[PDB]
């Protein structure tokens, strides 16, 4: 089986350079490969066919060159909605097979997080449970600490964290943690507090809210 | 336009069979030959095989000659997928793509489906609630918790709210199940001139939910 | 619609389209539905000059010892081997076989 190595699994650039992503395979493959773009949400399209070969609606941007063993997928001006992950695929030998994929992601000022927090639904608490969470919205880059403090005390691992793809117009993350407690602890306790971190905060920002 | 219209996602055990179907469009079934692709959570796209429409004439991976049958309905112009002998190996999506057997395009698969995710496991599904996330330059969101499995389907205002808005990956909880939340920032000053409702299907448990979001 | 006639560096055989093999490269096996034509290197001393669906490379041009020639330039796959005589005989055309 011909084995196609993507030798970089990821990599990030500034908007309007150019990338090169490499694709080498496990022997010569006479120009016979494809190049396909993953974006976040899962769809898949076709970039690029025989090397080099532009697809319908490509932009110009894109080029393969390439030959014998050793390929190149290259994005001159480097675009906002650029972020996938690019895959290489062979059609010299059965079966077809694909590179590991090379996420490209976009390098960006730094962003401060617009933060929130919102207090359990009534109807939740009717359940049994209290949720909290606290959102990060629209940030960079992606490395947020978030500490929970229910009346000024710090919590052990009861709250999980969710991120975001890269946005492919502000190329910023966004973030929720939630804190989910049994009703019960939630009516022992009086404030609840999200205190944020970040790298585009001098100090640390903190919301709560009471009950 | 040309398009592949993939199944929606399946649950389904160990040991069972599931057949996935791709329904095609704006383009002639024959003349195309129908690739299947998977892709596990995280992992690179594996090729499982292809089969050509007048033949009925396949060519299979070996890694999935046990797994997998492709097979082809000319008539509705749909080709399907049967994965047997069900293990979780197997959860993944499933894509459809197609290559031009004349030779027009070389050897592109130059138009994808949406995929298909097949999860398996011994578990029941089971549909998510769906809790507001009130506001007092303004966020609002609404949280969709205890739902398996994967995966969901979040609008706002059925498709018309879509500036702002972030739908967050699900996480697993300790529970067992998914939860994930769905947040929007709109301006401060629409609270009270517009209604906002998110809008929750989850396929696998016929659950749909379109839940208001009023301030505190 | 089986195509009639098939793009620039692709030649048709029977109801499919196939690339031609590169210059440097000979014709093994045409494309299936699946894979694409299987060509290969033409090696030490012959030559392929195009894109071709050809079973054999050419074989380098001799350039004769004994009828007043050597090597002007050495060939390769793309190219040919090029002849030009020994010094006060002129060759009796560009081709270059025979001196006077």
């Amino acid at each position: 089986d011909i084995q196609m190595t993507q030798t970089t699994s990821s990599l990030s650039a500034s908007l309007g350079d150019r990338v090169t992503i490499t694709c080498s395979a496990s022997q010569g493959i006479n120009n016979y490969l494809n190049w396909y773009q993953q974006k976040p949400d899962g769809t898949v399209k076709l970039l690029i066919y025989y090397t080099s070969s532009l697809h319908s609606g490509v932009p110009s941007r894109f080029s393969g060159s390439g030959s014998g063993t050793d390929y190149s997928l290259t994005i001159s001006n480097l675009e906002p909605e650029d972020i996938a992950t690019y895959y290489c695929q062979q059609y010299s030998n059965l079966p077809y097979t694909f590179g590991g994929g090379t996420k490209l992601e976009i390098k960006r000022t730094v962003a401060a997080p617009s933060v929130f927090i919102f207090p359990p639904s009534d109807e939740q608490l009717k359940s049994g449970t209290a949720s909290v969470v606290c959102l990060l919205n629209n940030f960079y880059p992606r490395e947020a600490k978030v500490q929970w403090k229910v009346d000024n005390a710090l919590q052990s691992g009861n709250s999980q964290e969710s991120v975001t793809e890269q946005d492919s117009k502000d190329s910023t993350y966004s973030l929720s943690s939630t804190l989910t407690l049994s009703k019960a602890d939630y009516e022992k306790h009086k404030v609840y507090a999200c205190e944020v971190t970040h790298q585009g905060l001098s100090s640390p920002v903190t919301k709560s809210f009471n009950r | 336009e040309v398009q592949l219209q993939q199944s929606g996602p399946d649950l389904v055990k160990p040991g069972a069979s599931v057949k996935i179907s791709c329904k095609t469009s704006g383009y002639t079934f024959t003349e195309y030959i129908m690739h299947w692709v998977k892709q596990s959570h995280g992992k690179s796209l594996e090729w499982i095989g292809g089969i050509i429409p007048n033949n009925g004439g396949t060519s299979y991976n070996q890694k999935f000659k046990d797994k997998a049958t492709m097979t082809v309905d000319k008539s509705s112009s749909t080709g399907y997928m049967e994965l047997r002998s069900l293990t979780s190996e197997d959860s993944a999506v499933y894509y459809c793509t197609r290559r031009e057997v004349y030779g027009r395009n070389y050897y592109a698969l130059d138009y994808w489906g949406q995929g298909t995710l097949v999860t398996v496991s011994s578990a029941s599904t089971k549909g998510p609630s769906v809790f507001p996330l009130a506001p007092s330059t303004a966020a609002l969101g609404c949280l969709v918790k205890d739902y398996f499995p994967e995966p969901v389907t979040v609008s706002w205002n059925s498709g018309a709210l879509t500036s702002g808005v972030h739908t967050f990956p699900a996480v697993l909880q300790s529970s067992g199940l998914y939860s994930l939340s769905s947040v929007v920032t709109v301006p401060s000053s629409s609270l009270g001139t517009q209604t906002y409702i998110c809008n929750v299907n989850h396929k696998p448990s016929n659950t749909k939910v379109d839940k208001k979001v009023e301030p505190k | 619609e089986p195509p009639t006639a098939c793009r620039e560096k692709q030649y048709l055989i029977n109801s499919q389209c196939c690339s031609l093999c590169q210059p440097g490269q000979k014709l093994v096996s045409d494309c299936t539905e699946f894979t694409e034509t299987e060509c290969l290197p033409c090696g030490e001393s012959e030559f392929l000059d195009t894109w071709n669906r050809e079973t054999h490379c050419h074989q380098h041009k001799y350039c004769d010892p004994n009828l007043g020639l050597r090597v002007q330039q050495k060939g390769t796959s793309e190219t040919d081997t090029i002849c030009t005589c020994e010094e006060g005989w002129h060759c009796t055309s560009e081709a270059c076989e025979s001196c006077v």
